[PDB]
RNA sequence: GGUUUGGCACCUCGAUGUCGGCUCGUCGCAUCCUGGGGCUGAAGAAGGUCCCAAGGGUUGGGCUGUUCGCCCAUUAAAGCG
RNA sequence: CGUAACUAUAACGGUCCUAAGGUAGCGAAAUUCCUUGUCGGGUAAGUUCCGACCUGCACGAAAAGCGUAACGACCGGAGCG
RNA sequence: AAAAUGUAAAA
RNA sequence: CGCGGGGUGGAGCAGCCUGGUAGCUCGUCGGGCUCAUAACCCGAAGGUCGUCGGUUCAAAUCCGGCCCCCGCAACCA
């Protein structure tokens, strides 16, 4: 299972690594959670409407929430934070 | 009495030597040009640096004509060729200097740079 | 569309349309109705445009009733041709219509919406048409 | 809509003056001006 | 150019991110120096053959290496430990 | 509407010369200018859209047999039948 | 049909068929339909012309192939006078 | 008789 | 459009004429040979037969309607 990252989905996890890991956690969690639930479990993984019509968002905190996209094996990763 | 495809020794140093009268800018069909009005042309052959490149199509005031110009006082005055005097979109000349004579029918045409420029005019 | 989803011939002949109207000259569903006072040949899209037009207008409202259905083949031959070398290649499919023929009916709308709905549908139509009520349709 | 085969009544301010052999619509507000050729 | 991991790389990655975090930073630090203009770049760019082919490797810290592809858009990190 | 491509095969095969150009025009209006006017998301200058109205106008070249087009330089406009 | 560092393209490969699958050299040509191909060049402007490129509808070796000084009331494109 | 190539980090 | 030819495993081709299951080469897969990759050797799985209907007891096969591919023909004024 490949894992995507758009443009605004890499520069977000990319600077987890100067501003407390502890949101990180979450990512790497929140990932493995996603390998075998595509949108089960974790965060209560749920789906999407209008602008993102398809796509499943995780909670990680309760602000930010990383919203996946599997499709034939490939989760995909938009937006850890704000939206697109 | 200039009309297309004739062909205007340029009377001034922008570097060309000889234009082709591509139009004249009278009427919306005007049939020739004379002393005084202005035309749109084509360089059909100018001298190496220079202001103007052979292919560019410029715009002048016929300055000389071998076909005499008519005075309102009864006389008569006539060139031995057909010049010209490129000018500028705003009807200035391209030119820091003029040769030979030329018209004064330059004058309430309108085109006093020319005239003052002008080594002499008759 | 609107077509036979089968049809035991597929190019059949195109006979006159002589006056009466043998059926449907009775509302019996809805509450309101449209008629047809001149024959014609309507066309599966001259339908499907009325009834679209109709919901167009009442939108989540009440049911439309297409009383009708374009069963006959329309026949039409290749762009500049001669005659001759055999019959068309059917084009599309039509629903005779005759004086007196419920085209179309709507229930569970206000009256005045009704009148509109229908009143559009008679404009994406070939024919002049005629609104009803409920009355003397009483054959049930 | 100065002019059509269709003229028919806009707003609630638009009278169907008939002058000239001809079917004018005169409203308060000119864009509902028309005549009917 | 989004980027995509897969099984073994983000695996091999977050191992990096949890075993060391001199050669992470220095990992996401070609992918960026990559991501904008793949081939030349940084740690040093060469074309691979073989087993791998259609892979890019950049040497990194001499026994370590990174492999990837590249493909109008869209990178494809393949490895984060071992030489070849 | 009858300018296109066609359908039909009615006069014409004891012959109705059948593209384009040139010269000469004349007519229609569904108007390209110019003249009147209504709306306009018309401030003004400039436009847009519809209405009235041919009286008169409606350029010169490059290419191609071309009509047509495209291009150059103009123009109040470079109208369509 | 497939394949090389984005893309492209395919020196390479796979397979089916043939008597054998068009070599050199030419190539929008007295041949190119699409076509006024696309880049150059010449012109103010060039469906022609000249130089190139080759996805050659539909060149190609003695019904010769590609060239060639000289010659031509031959057919094309340009200038000057 | 015939049988090819070569995994990329030089202290 | 007018004729005639043809869409069958991933690729390229048989089978249809002689209606009663599908074949061939390459590839794919598992295992060896090798230091390793080829090549080579062993043994595998994979085909709605373009599609929607028909004839038959049974349709890749036979008849039909569309759908793309290919090839010919489009002449005289
Ligand atoms: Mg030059
Ligand atoms: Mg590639
Ligand atoms: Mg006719
Ligand atoms: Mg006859
Ligand atoms: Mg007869
Ligand atoms: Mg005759
Ligand atoms: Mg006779
Ligand atoms: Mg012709
Ligand atoms: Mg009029
Ligand atoms: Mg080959
Ligand atoms: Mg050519
Ligand atoms: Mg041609
Ligand atoms: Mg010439
Ligand atoms: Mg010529
Ligand atoms: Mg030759
Ligand atoms: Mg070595
Ligand atoms: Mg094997």
């Amino acid at each position: 299972m490949k894992l995507i990252w758009s443009e605004e989905s890499w520069d977000d996890y990319l600077y987890w690594q100067e501003t407390d890991k502890r949101i990180v956690k979450k990512i790497n969690e929140l990932i493995k959670d996603t390998r075998r639930t595509p949108f089960e479990g974790k965060g209560k993984p749920e789906p999407l409407k209008h602008n993102l019509s398809g796509f499943w968002s995780r909670r990680i905190t309760e602000e930010h929430r990383l919203v996946y996209a599997v499709t034939d094996d490939s989760l995909l990763i938009a937006a850890c934070r704000y939206h697109y | 009495m200039i009309q297309p495809q004739t062909y205007l020794e340029v009377a001034d140093n922008t570097g060309a030597r000889k234009i082709m009268c591509i139009r004249v800018l009278k009427g919306s069909n005007a049939k020739y040009a004379t002393v005084g009005d202005v035309i749109v042309a084509s360089v059909k052959e100018a001298i190496p640096r220079g202001a103007v490149k052979e292919g560019d199509v410029v715009k002048a005031v016929v300055v000389r004509t071998k076909k005499e110009i008519k005075r309102p006082d009864g006389s008569a005055i006539r060139f031995d060729d057909n010049a010209a005097v490129i000018i500028n979109n705003q009807l200035e000349p391209r030119g820091t200097r003029v040769f030979g004579p030329v018209a004064r029918e330059l004058r309430e045409k309108g085109f006093m740079k020319i005239v003052s420029l002008a080594p002499e005019v008759l | 569309m609107l077509m036979p989803r089968r049809m035991k011939y597929r190019k059949q002949q195109r006979g006159r349309l002589k006056g009466a109207t043998k059926g449907g000259d009775y509302v019996a569903f809805g509450d309101y109705g449209l008629v047809a006072l001149e024959p014609a040949w309507i066309t599966a899209q001259q339908i499907e445009a009325a009834r679209v037009a109709m919901v167009r207008h009442f939108r989540r409202g009440g049911k439309i009733f297409i009383r009708i259905f374009p069963d006959k083949p329309y026949t039409k031959k290749p762009l500049e041709v001669r005659m001759g070398k055999g019959k068309g290649n059917v084009e599309g499919y039509v629903a005779v219509v005759k004086p007196g023929r419920v085209m179309f009916e709507v229930a569970g709308v206000t009256e005045e919406q009704a009148m509109e709905a229908l009143r559009i549908a008679g404009h994406k139509l070939p024919i002049k048409t005629k609104i009803v009520r409920r009355d003397a349709y009483d054959e049930a | 809509m100065k002019v059509r085969a269709s003229v028919k009544r806009i707003c609630d301010k638009c009278k169907v003056i008939r002058r000239h052999g001809r079917v004018y619509v005169i409203c308060e507000n000119p864009k509902h001006k028309q005549r009917q050729g």
